[PDB]
């Protein structure tokens, strides 16, 4: 672990002991994807699976477009499709789903296992799965709901935005097959800049609420998209609206830990000196004089 | 640290994608360096950046290859189906060919026709017959080709038959030629992109790239016309709904509008086209038919369908277009009827959306703004299918759009290389190049080139078919060698004569007959793709013999093999002794393919096939040589023909790529000389243009547009150069596009007569003073401007036709006519004619057909962008994308029947059945027609039972046994269906 | 530890909590090693030394070409000789000796550190010296007698498979060097495919009881032979005939464990259940009263 | 996971066995990208896969030249 010396964030891990991060002189990247020239091809599942040596089961239909159904542990992107008419005519709202790498990973942020979960100075959040333990606290950490569990090694898997392509200077499999080019892939700074074009010829084509999704309640992150209705995220299959990490995980994962270890400290000391203050309660401590 | 990148050391290929003609550049990856010790094997394959097309995307068919070739249903050995067996039984390669060729033998000799009753040569083999694989090299197509015609064959067809048959039967006699006429980068150029007739986002995925980026980046309009709520519609600016099978009506329409309100390129109408030209007094319409209709035999006497002759023989002209007589004239006249009230009455389409798509095609009109029209089946399978094209072409000449940058019809290809193979000439009476086998009518070769040889009919025009002796003797040599000379008319009387076409459907009714003993499946699946599935399965048992090539298990190969409801037969009663062969697939030969926009790119091998698996060649080869080995010591019928055809390749059980690409390519007999005593070429050498070919036995060729592929210079379909020095995508570098590397035919309309841009940001080429140059080759001579050469080179008049004079089965000018199978039971704009006057249809076919009492809905049949036919879902990752069968049906008719989402329903026809998965959508609406509420069925064609997705239904087992009336092209687009809760 | 996340197979890691292995969806691949064609020219074993970097000592010559005489830490292939008259007529028969690369490894069954062997999906059984102890429970678990202990650090090591070069998409060294072609390298489905073919050529010559060398006793290994005599492997300087794990060696890492663990557990309860119930056994229980 | 690929950056050079006359086509790897500041030093060598005759086999001879190039018996310096 450790190698890329690079690491700005690292699951249950004490505060004054940080990761090896002296090579963090690195500019963030991040996958940009503009729903609005998503034709729902599902190209980006089967590069994802292709390159990622992973293949899930044969499914069912069951009356939609949508398959898989859901994320998995073999299946760590889905394109989700929603019909809808809320806004004046018929659309079919296309949107591909996967891990956000989250600026402030709530996956992260809940994991017990120290190294389970790290954060790189480039953006990307990865599983280092020689230390999970398959409890399951990312699964509800994550305010997007993306960790997926395999039930064959007890391991969640997930979106690694082909940290394996980056870290060697290639963009991730996804990004490159896109057949409209709805993906789009570089440094953060340069994304944004390409979203907010993208957002003005929307607005000029009559979208006046098109808009970047990059949620500052999660830090912002470094899977973005581009929508053509930025003020109803819902209508994109669910897409949460002002996400951030729950606050009874904040708590629990806070305030809680350092209170009970005073309150631990506090009653041993307390027990301790109580003993030796007052002494023994037995039978007879009169008869001793 | 992340897990290491896993391509680091391994063996890059680069190739093509196998599936669309979008035509995708990819890299693949092989465990192994090419020692000799490592046998290959692709563990990956992605996209190549670098080609100007795919840009590195792939589509999901494209991006899951892998598994394809290493589909577990991947053929290993040679298999046998012995008559009465339910198992095959693998045999070796030697026993397979020494069966065939005795199978073939046999029956060439009982069977073949030396003499016709009339006492004329025509040495035609009519009771064994072939399907030549669309998927599959343009070498591997040329030797199939002289295969299948040495052998006298005319039962001879590849997918085109249907598919695009009906492109070519309308864009030919429209502007010259049948092929798409601009490309894929080209789409971005347009200002206006139609996608009616075809569903690009999911039919041609990263080809669509091209017309999101003149949406996004040109500021582009992009509208959908479709019975469906596609996922192209998704993204488009404006949706309109239609009726399938009313086409025509919507179109002409347009062209009513466009006339009524003068939203026409005027002077490019008036030079261009034959809008000026006088036709006979005698031509007239009425009622639903035009002059000359001859009800017995339903078909047309096409006498007075043609323009009046001047005293030279020429067309007369009214260049002021006020003669009664005039096409435009007669053109405003007859598409007078359809009115945006008939247009709503008959398609369905609210008139409020047809305005909204009538006005924005009519702003191009102008002369620098331009639309470009992306279709494919949606048009082209129909009874009417040439005519929806027609109407179409007519639109685009009015707006003086063909030629132009943006403009153009881009018809999209469907497999990899059905351009190659059309071009090579695997259809029934077809040669290599677009020439034609002789009729058995033409009894020697004055009379056969006089046929095909064109004359002019306007002074000064290029009118280049009148070429047509050169590139058939170069044909010739190329097939003949020295056998081939001016004593014996260069082999003429050894090609099989024809007496009819022999299409599918007329062959497979030929089959049902008995008079069918053998048939060749070669990377075809006719027991998935032909209409009526019940119906092709009882045919295919009467066979004596099968033979299918292939490198996958297809439901064609097992049609004898019981599957339950799938495929419910009793192998005990059939049979047909049938051999598969298994075959290599793209990624394991070098070769070349033609995608959609004409390109010939070449691809290399990356591994070599699993198991016993051999080349298509070399399967070729092995019956080939068996076969004429037994012609050789037993003699036999037609021996001579068989013999003559050459096979010189430097081993002849291995014939290689770059020897047959070199051969289509052409080379000079002799020393050639221009007309100034200058040498042109060295006896030996390749050719570099057709222009060189002659007449006179000193050049070969095995397919004249094809010339200039490969030079002295090299192999051009090879070139990777992807410069667009005028920014408007056009690449000549990168690999090579027929005829002589022009990327936008017409070209020369790109400018008015002055030789000026008519969009000067969009110029394409000018006028130097002495030649035509450009950010294009010139699809033009050298006629300065002011002269009176049209710019529709191949047109004998020069010009694209409103009017298609005698060439259209069914008449010069498009006609709404219903689907055979109508939900309406009559035609609104005229009762008394209600179907395609001149259709065919055999009488056993008309009794499967059913009417709407009994079957209320239309049925429609198409893609879906996960799946390719029924070959991806042999292939996991595609199998998980769309795992199981389903249809789609509305709301409305959902709730009436008691349909919830994901229910499964049983949709049937007077044909048959298939059950399925419902998804019940506001994409699918009612329409209102002729006072009825219509809906529409849908039916994704990609289940069936062979492969790893869910076990389904072939959809052709509901479509009908008819065709277009000029290509016999099956309407599967339009039908009727009924459905029931399941 | 399991960055590639394909590991099947781990040594003395609980059945309950199984290695990283989501990315399973990779071919076999195989070695396969034609006897027939071989002329025992110990090219393999050069290769095999420069490419991974060791060197065994300047040994002797005691009577017989062979040379190193056995595998070792810095020997990880060696070429064995065998004269013999037992078919009738002088043979020489030459077999290139190393790792199998077990379906079923004996070695990982044995080892009882975590980690110290694993499996890779693609069939490359691999020794993760990080955490090996040197006890050498891995030589006695070998059906084959391969691993060998290095005096200089207290591990074992033998062929990898040059995993290493596998990785990233290149053959085997001794694969690729092989001047006669001997040897072989794909995925394990071509190479058995290619196995069947030769065989039936050696047939033909007249070996009625030539076969591929693929044992099912330790399910199939990825590393074959074609011999020209599989009735007799014996003859091939003691290549093993129906080679399997050593019955003693199942029980061993077998059932005895569970059973083990019972008695203890089981132990334990009566022990404290016995205190409890009966009471201590003191001087005096009777005055008590 | 496994070792890192030993040659990814090396200076891939071609040339031929140097002891008998089949003349085997050698793919050699230098220790320098040809930097003026780096002196190559080879480190492995291996054969060529598109050599028609070898094909990228070698035999022990061809297969161990690194350790005759890096010979301690190399002569180093003139010597009378
Ligand atoms: C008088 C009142 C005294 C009040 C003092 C309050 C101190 C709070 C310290 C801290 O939480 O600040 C944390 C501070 C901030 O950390 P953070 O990154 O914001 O979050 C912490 C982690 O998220 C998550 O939390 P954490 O895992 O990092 O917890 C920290 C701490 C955790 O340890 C504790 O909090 C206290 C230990 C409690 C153990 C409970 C044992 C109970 C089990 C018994 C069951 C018996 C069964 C019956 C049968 O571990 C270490 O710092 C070393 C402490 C070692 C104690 C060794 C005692 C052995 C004695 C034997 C003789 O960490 C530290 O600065 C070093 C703390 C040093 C304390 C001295
Ligand atoms: C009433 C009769 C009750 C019968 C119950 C029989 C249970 C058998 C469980 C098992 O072996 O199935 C194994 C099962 C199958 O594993 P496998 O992969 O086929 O093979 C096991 C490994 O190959 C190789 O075996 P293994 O290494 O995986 O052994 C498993 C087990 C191993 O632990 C045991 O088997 C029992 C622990 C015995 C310790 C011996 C201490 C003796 C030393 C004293 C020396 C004193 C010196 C005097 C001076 O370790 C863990 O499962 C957690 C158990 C933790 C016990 C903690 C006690 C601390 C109390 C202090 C207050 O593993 C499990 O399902 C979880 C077992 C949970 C048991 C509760
Ligand atoms: N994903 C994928 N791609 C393909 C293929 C594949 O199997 N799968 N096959 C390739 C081949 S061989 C070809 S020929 C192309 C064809 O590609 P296309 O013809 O574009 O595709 P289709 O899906 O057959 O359907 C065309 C559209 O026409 C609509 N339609 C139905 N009836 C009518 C009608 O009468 N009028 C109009 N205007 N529309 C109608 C359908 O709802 C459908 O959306 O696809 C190619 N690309
Ligand atoms: N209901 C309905 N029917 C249709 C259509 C429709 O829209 N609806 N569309 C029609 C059209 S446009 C078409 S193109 C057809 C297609 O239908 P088909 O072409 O019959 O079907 P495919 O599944 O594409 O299979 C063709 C074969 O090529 C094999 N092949 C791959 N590479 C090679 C190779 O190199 N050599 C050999 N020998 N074989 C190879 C593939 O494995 C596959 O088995 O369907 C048609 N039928
Ligand atoms: S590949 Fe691109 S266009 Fe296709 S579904 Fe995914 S994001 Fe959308
Ligand atoms: S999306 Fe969820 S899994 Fe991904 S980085 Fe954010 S919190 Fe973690
Ligand atoms: S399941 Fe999640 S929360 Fe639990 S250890 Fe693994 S990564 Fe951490
Ligand atoms: S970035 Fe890589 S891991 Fe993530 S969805 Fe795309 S292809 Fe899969
Ligand atoms: S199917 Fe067509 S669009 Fe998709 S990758 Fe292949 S060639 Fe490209
Ligand atoms: S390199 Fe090949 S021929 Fe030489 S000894 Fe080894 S296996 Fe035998
Ligand atoms: S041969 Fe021995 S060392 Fe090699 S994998 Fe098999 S049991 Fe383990
Ligand atoms: S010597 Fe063998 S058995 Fe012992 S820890 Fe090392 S690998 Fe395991
Ligand atoms: S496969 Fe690699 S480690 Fe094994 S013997 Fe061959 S060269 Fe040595
Ligand atoms: S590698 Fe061996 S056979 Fe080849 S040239 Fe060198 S000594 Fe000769
Ligand atoms: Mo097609």
């Amino acid at each position: 672990a450790m190698e890329t010396q690079d690491i700005i964030k690292r699951s249950a891990t004490n505060s004054i002991t940080p990761p090896s991060q002296v090579r963090d002189y690195k500019a963030e990247v991040a996958k940009l994807i503009d729903v609005s020239t998503c034709i729902g091809c599902k190209a980006c599942q089967v590069a994802c699976s292709e390159w990622n040596d992973i293949r899930d089961e044969v499914g069912h239909c069951v009356g939609v477009y949508d398959n898989p159904a859901d994320l998995s542990a073999k299946s760590w992107t889905v394109m989700r499709f929603s019909e809808t008419e809320q806004n004046g005519k018929l659309e079919w709202l296309i949107r591909k789903d996967g891990c956000m790498h989250c600026e402030d990973p709530g996956c992260l942020k809940a994991c017990p296992s120290a190294g389970a979960i790290i954060q790189y100075a480039n953006g990307i959040v990865d599983f280092q799965s020689e230390n999970c333990i398959g409890c399951g606290y990312c699964i509800a950490g994550c305010p997007f709901n993306i960790p997926r569990l395999n039930k064959e090694d007890n391991r969640v898997y997930k979106c690694t935005l082909c940290v394996d392509r980056v870290s060697v200077g290639q963009e991730p499999a996804c990004v490159k097959t896109c057949p409209t080019g709805a993906i789009h892939f570089g440094t953060k700074k340069e994304m944004l800049e390409l979203a907010e074009q993208r957002v003005a010829k929307l607005k000029a084509r009559g979208y006046e609420h098109a808009g970047v999704y990059n949620p500052e309640g999660v830090g912002g992150t470094h899977v973005m998209y581009v929508l053509h209705h930025a003020d109803q995220p819902e209508l994109y299959h669910g897409l949460p609206k002002d996400p951030k990490i729950d606050t009874s995980v904040s708590l629990w994962k806070g305030a809680l830990k350092p209170l009970a270890a005073a309150g631990f400290i506090a009653t041993f000391a307390g027990l301790i000196f109580h003993y030796i203050g007052i002494g023994p309660n037995k039978e007879v401590d009169d008869d001793e004089e | 640290q992340a897990r290491n990148y896993k391509l680091l050391r391994a063996k890059e290929i680069r190739n093509t994608c196998t599936y669309c003609s979008v035509g995708c550049g990819l890299l693949m990856y092989s465990l192994g360096d090419g020692a000799k010790n490592a046998r290959e094997a692709i563990y990956h394959i992605e996209g190549d950046p670098d080609h100007p097309v795919s840009r590195g995307a792939l589509c999901p068919k494209g991006a899951g290859l892998l598994d394809y070739v290493n589909s577990e249903n991947r053929l290993r050995y040679p298999e046998y189906r012995a008559p009465g067996s339910d198992k095959w039984q693998r045999i070796s390669w030697e026993e397979a060919f020494s069966r065939i060729a005795k199978l073939m033998k046999a029956d060439r000799d009982a069977n073949f026709i030396e003499k016709n009753e009339q006492g004329v040569t025509v040495n035609r083999w009519l009771s064994t017959g072939m399907l030549c694989a669309s998927g599959a090299s343009n070498e591997t197509g040329m030797l199939t080709q002289k295969f299948a015609r040495s052998l006298g064959m005319l039962a001879v067809d590849n997918q085109a038959r249907v598919x695009h048959g009906p492109t070519v039967a309308s864009l030919a006699p429209t502007f010259g030629r049948g092929a798409m006429t601009n490309h894929w980068v080209d789409i971005k150029n347009a200002n206006v992109v139609m996608v009616m007739g075809g569903n690009a986002a999911e039919a041609h995925p990263v080809g669509f790239r091209w017309a999101m980026e003149a949406k996004n980046n040109n500021d582009a309009t992009l509208i959908v016309v479709d019975p469906r709520f596609t996922r192209t519609a998704s993204v488009a600016d404006i949706y309109a709904p239609i009726r399938s099978g009313t086409d025509i009506t919507f179109l002409s329409g347009v062209l009513r509008y466009l006339i009524e309100n003068n939203k026409i390129n005027a002077e490019y109408v008036k030079h261009y086209t034959n809008a000026s030209l006088l036709v006979r007094d005698d031509f007239a319409f009425e009622d639903g038919l035009f002059s000359g209709y001859d009800a017995e035999k339903r078909q047309y006497d096409k006498s007075s369908w043609n323009y009046q002759l001047d005293e030279n023989g020429y067309a007369k002209r009214d260049e002021t277009l006020t003669h009664p007589r005039c096409v435009w004239n007669l053109l405003k006249e007859h598409v007078s009827r359809y009115t945006p009230d008939v247009v709503e009455n008959i398609c369905g389409t609210p008139k409020a959306d047809f305005l909204k798509v009538c006005e924005v095609l009519a702003s191009t009109s102008a002369p620098d703004r331009t639309t470009t029209f992306l279709y494919a089946l949606g048009w082209t399978q129909h009874t009417v299918g040439a005519q929806n094209i027609r109407t179409m072409a007519m639109i685009q000449l009015l707006l003086g759009n063909m030629g132009m940058a943006g403009g153009g019809v881009n018809a999209l290809r469907g497999h990899s290389n059905i351009q190659g193979l059309t071009d090579l000439g695997l259809l029934s009476t077809s040669l290599p190049g677009y020439l034609t086998l002789p009729s058995e009518k033409q009894v020697d070769l004055q009379s056969y080139l006089e046929a095909n040889t064109p004359k002019a009919t306007l002074a000064d025009q290029v009118n280049y078919w009148s070429n047509y002796p050169k590139f058939f003797v170069s044909l010739m040599k190329s097939f003949y060698g020295d056998a081939a000379q001016k004593e014996n008319n260069w082999g003429y009387d050894w090609l099989p004569k024809w007496d009819q076409t022999y299409d599918v459907i007329k062959y497979f009714n030929m089959m049902d007959e008995g008079k069918v003993t053998g048939y060749f499946c070669q990377g075809f699946n006719p027991v998935a793709s032909f209409p009526d599935k019940n119906k092709v399965v009882s045919c295919l048992s009467k066979l004596k013999y099968m033979v299918v090539i292939d490198p996958l298990v297809t439901e064609t190969s097992t049609f004898w093999q019981n599957h339950g409801e799938s495929n419910d037969v009793d192998p005990a009663s059939i049979q047909t002794e049938v051999f598969r062969l298994p075959s290599t697939c793209f990624a394991e030969e070098d070769g070349s393919i033609a995608n959609s926009g004409r390109w010939l790119q070449w691809h290399w091998k990356g591994q070599d096939a699993p198991g016993e698996a051999r080349n298509d060649g070399e399967i070729l080869a092995g019956i080939y040589h068996h076969l004429r080995e037994l012609y050789q010591s037993e003699g036999g019928k037609g021996v001579e023909p068989l013999m003559k055809m050459s096979w010189n390749y430097k081993q002849p059980h291995e014939p290689q790529s770059d020897e047959v690409a070199k051969e289509n390519n052409g080379y000079a007999l002799e020393d050639l000389y221009d007309a100034n005593g200058v040498l042109i070429a060295k006896k030996g050498q390749l050719l570099s243009s057709f222009a060189h070919l002659r007449d006179d036995g000193t050049t070969a060729s095995s397919c004249w547009i094809y010339t200039g592929s490969w030079t002295e210079q090299g192999n051009q379909m090879a070139n990777r150069d992807n410069s667009d020095p005028s920014g408007l995508g056009n690449t000549l570098g990168w690999a090579w596009a027929w005829p002589l590397n022009r990327r936008v035919l017409y070209n020369r309309a790109s400018a008015d007569i002055n030789g000026k841009p008519w969009d000067p940001k969009r110029m394409l080429i000018q006028w130097n003073g002495s030649k035509w140059t450009g950010n294009d080759i010139p699809d033009f001579g050298n006629a300065a401007p002011g002269t009176p050469t049209g710019p529709f080179i191949m047109q004998p008049e020069g010009m694209g036709r409103l009017f298609a004079i005698n060439k259209m089965a069914e008449g010069p000018f498009p006609e709404h006519y219903e689907p055979i199978e109508t939900p309406l039971g009559t035609n609104p704009l005229h009762p008394n004619v209600v179907s395609n006057p001149v259709v065919r249809l055999y009488e056993q076919d008309a009794l499967r057909m059913g009417k709407k009492e009994q079957f209320p809905y239309v049925g429609t049949t198409y893609r879906l962008t996960e799946h390719f036919h029924t070959w991806t879902k042999h292939a996991l990752l595609n199998a998980i994308a769309q795992p199981e069968q389903f249809v789609e049906i509305s709301e409305t008719l959902a709730a009436a029947k008691g349909i919830n989402n994901g229910d499964r329903v049983t949709v049937s026809s007077k044909r048959g059945f298939i059950r399925a998965v419902a998804v019940v959508t506001r994409r699918l609406k009612p329409l209102n027609v002729n006072g009825q509420q219509v809906e529409t069925v849908g039916i994704p064609i990609h289940w069936g039972f062979e492969g790893v997705a869910r076990k389904g239904y072939i959809a052709n087992t509901l479509t009908p046994n008819v065709g277009d009336a000029n290509s016999q092209t099956p309407e599967y687009k339009a039908f009727l269906v009924n459905i029931e809760k399941a």
